């Protein structure tokens, strides 16, 4: 879901599915491979994804171990 | 005591131009003293509130309009609206001014002046007043020009300062962001080093 | 300029504080194991 429509608000308030920006999809079709999920594209995190990323990335999109650019 | 001078071309002697000086204390409505000069002889007269009221009543029109027309005619403030003609009998001191239009003449105002024994005093007074006004106007003009030059210099300086500010605005952010990147990279290096050391156990 | 500076510095201090908490928490486990 790209636009935050009423359906997107309802699904994100559900707290059972993770929303991913369309941009990631575009990247997936440019490298001809599967791009690992990163906070830059996610709009929401499921409880499992939240737990996984708690020790891997900040509450924001900042990086933990890999360096960051402009 | 506010006075104003004006030039008039009498119908009797159009070639020679005369000077009329009208002075009033608070406003032209309360009354005014008129002095007519030509360089050889001078005449003096006064108009009080009663005379102006009589003129307005005889003319049968609003007092404000009469005052405005009289001020315009005497002070030479008229533009192309109309042409005012002034007559003055030197042997009777019966001055009067009217306005001409479409071959129609209406007696606007009339006064009975009085000759002065010595015109030298009044001529000297008028010339001294004119010279003092000229000097004061020159002084004010010079001071205002100096102030304007100062203001222009200040405007140039502030414009240059604004240009410097806008130029440095983006450089500030660029330096801030690159410094942020450096510090974050150092902290991430430290974090990964500690993580490796901890997992070594 | 002042508004931009304060906003950027608030974001900076927030991020740095989060990183400081992370480093402190990670170091705390060294003594335990």
């Amino acid at each position: 879901a790209g636009s935050e429509n009423i359906r997107v608000k309802n699904i994100i308030l559900s707290n059972k599915h993770d929303v991913v920006k369309p941009a990631w999809l575009l990247e997936c079709f440019k490298t001809k491979s599967f791009v690992p999920w990163q906070p830059r594209f996610m709009i929401h995190m499921c409880p499992s994804t939240k737990e996984h990323f708690a020790r891997e990335y900040d509450c924001y999109g900042d990086s933990y171990f890999i360096d960051t650019d402009l | 005591m506010e006075r104003k001078i004006s030039r008039i071309h009498l119908v009797s002697e159009p070639s020679i131009t005369h000077f009329l000086q009208v002075s009033w204390e608070k406003t032209l409505e309360s009354g005014f003293v008129i002095t007519l000069t030509d360089g050889h002889s001078a005449w003096t007269g006064t108009v009080s509130e009663s005379e102006i009221s009589q003129e307005a009543d005889d003319m049968a029109m609003e007092k404000g309009k009469y005052v405005g027309e009289l001020r315009k005619a005497l002070l030479s403030g008229a533009g192309p609206a109309d042409v005012y003609t002034f007559n003055f009998s030197k042997e009777s001191c019966y001055f009067f001014f009217e306005k001409n239009l479409k071959d129609v003449s209406f007696r606007l105002g009339s006064f009975n002046l009085e000759k002065v024994e010595n015109p030298a005093e009044v001529i000297r007074e008028l010339i001294c007043y004119c010279l003092d006004t000229i000097a004061e106007n020159q002084a004010k003009n010079e001071h205002l020009q100096k102030e304007n030059e100062r203001l222009l210099r200040d405007w140039n300086d502030v414009q240059g300062r604004f240009e410097k500010c806008v130029s440095a605005k983006e450089a500030l952010e660029t330096d801030l962001y690159k410094r942020f990147i450096l510090v974050l990279n150092e902290k991430k290096t430290k974090i990964r080093s500690l993580h490796n050391k901890l997992l070594n156990a």
